[PDB]
């Protein structure tokens, strides 16, 4: 309900409070497919910003892994990609992050 | 202009034509932005930028700017083009200037453009000065969009460590 109502029912700044939680949550509940079409649908929304959410909750997400993340979550990084610079440079700069640390190790450290 | 045998002369016969754009209509004015931008093999040019440039002075002047504002971004594209050709010099060092006295989104746009370009184009020599120029501008300066354009240059870097 909250996803897609919010979806039409707007307010970016709700987004704000609710990514920073679900930011922390992820595969602990599951339902990867679905949670993961959420995902994307809230990135789809323009905004640099609205984009960069789903990057970061991502982060406690992504290196938890779910009923099928791992292999693939080292595939979709690369699959969604993005330039406008400084969005070119969000996508460029989490994988450059990424790029810096051996991924697990650079779960562990970010993550916390 | 398919009498491509296209003489010389003539593509320079239009800047006194373009004289009286001055007189404006700037839908007149922008089919010949269009039409002018063509006979130029990177020539006929200077005494044209010169030109160019007089009419940026001209597009200083007081002005109250509702037609040829669009005109301004159209002859930037316009001249946009040239340089891609062209080397280019000194006339652009004062678009720079010129972008830094503006304020709306639109040529930040193109500056950026530019910014993306010239990041290719890095015969670099030039932008040191004007990253200095810049500097002066930013430091004269503050916005939202200064403030977006900083970042990119941030991202940017080089010396004077």
């Amino acid at each position: 309900h909250l996803c897609e109502f919010i979806e039409d029912c707007e307010f970016t700044v709700l987004a704000t409070r609710i990514l920073h939680l679900l930011g922390q949550e992820g595969p602990k509940t599951n339902n990867p497919s679905k949670y993961i079409r959420f995902i994307y649908n809230r990135v789809v929304l323009e905004h640099e910003e609205v984009r960069a959410g789903a990057v970061s909750a991502l982060a406690k997400f992504g290196a938890q892994n779910e009923e099928m993340l791992p292999s693939i979550l080292v595939l979709l990084k690369r699959c969604v990609m993005d330039d406008d610079n400084e969005v070119r440079d969000r996508a460029t700069f989490y994988l450059n992050v990424l790029e810096q640390k051996q991924k697990a190790l650079n779960a562990g450290y970010i993550l916390n | 202009k398919e009498h491509p045998a296209h003489e010389r002369v003539l593509q320079d016969l239009v800047m006194d034509i373009l004289r009286v754009l001055s007189t404006p209509d700037l839908e007149v004015r922008k089919k010949t932005l269009q039409l002018a931008l063509d006979l130029v093999s990177s020539r006929n040019v200077e005494e044209l930028v010169i030109v160019l440039k007089k009419e940026v002075i001209k597009t200083n002047n007081v002005s109250e700017h509702e037609d040829t504002d669009k005109y301004r971004q159209l002859l930037v594209r316009t001249l946009h083009s040239c340089s891609v050709r062209f080397p280019d010099m000194a006339a652009n060092v004062i678009p720079v200037l010129m972008e830094f006295l503006s304020d709306s989104n639109e040529a930040a746009a193109a500056d950026v453009l530019e910014f993306v370009r010239e990041a290719i184009q890095r015969f670099d020599n030039l932008r040191m000065l004007i990253v200095e120029k810049m500097l002066e501008v930013f430091h004269a300066i503050k916005s939202v969009k200064i403030y977006r354009g900083a970042l990119w240059i941030l991202g940017e870097y080089c010396s004077t460590k």
